[PDB]
């Protein structure tokens, strides 16, 4: 599908509210496998199961290993911009 | 199990 830019607002006591799978070491993008109900990703409205996370706050995630992506994603605070695509 | 590892974040 088309590449989308999506804004997520997270409070500091929260996680993102997603499960991710995949990573470069598996030859698969960082993929959203779960959107947890009521948590920030669900609330933002624009992130969905099956979306590949291409970048977050300008950090490319296309070639990142799984754990690299976890570190990068979990670092982000407040108003967080995602670049995603549903394939 | 997921096809590949999964992390909740």
């Amino acid at each position: 599908g088309p590449i989308r830019k999506v804004l997520l607002l997270k409070e500091d006591h929260e996680g993102l509210g997603i499960s991710i799978t995949g990573g470069k070491e598996h030859g698969v993008p960082i993929l959203i496998s779960e959107i947890h109900p009521g948590q920030p990703a669900d609330r933002c409205g624009g992130l969905h199961v099956g979306d590949a996370i291409l970048a977050v706050n300008g950090v490319n995630l296309r070639d990142t290993k799984h754990k690299e992506a976890v570190t990068i994603l979990s670092q982000q605070r407040g108003e967080i911009e995602f670049e995603v695509v549903y394939v | 199990n997921s096809r590949y590892p999964t992390s909740i974040i």
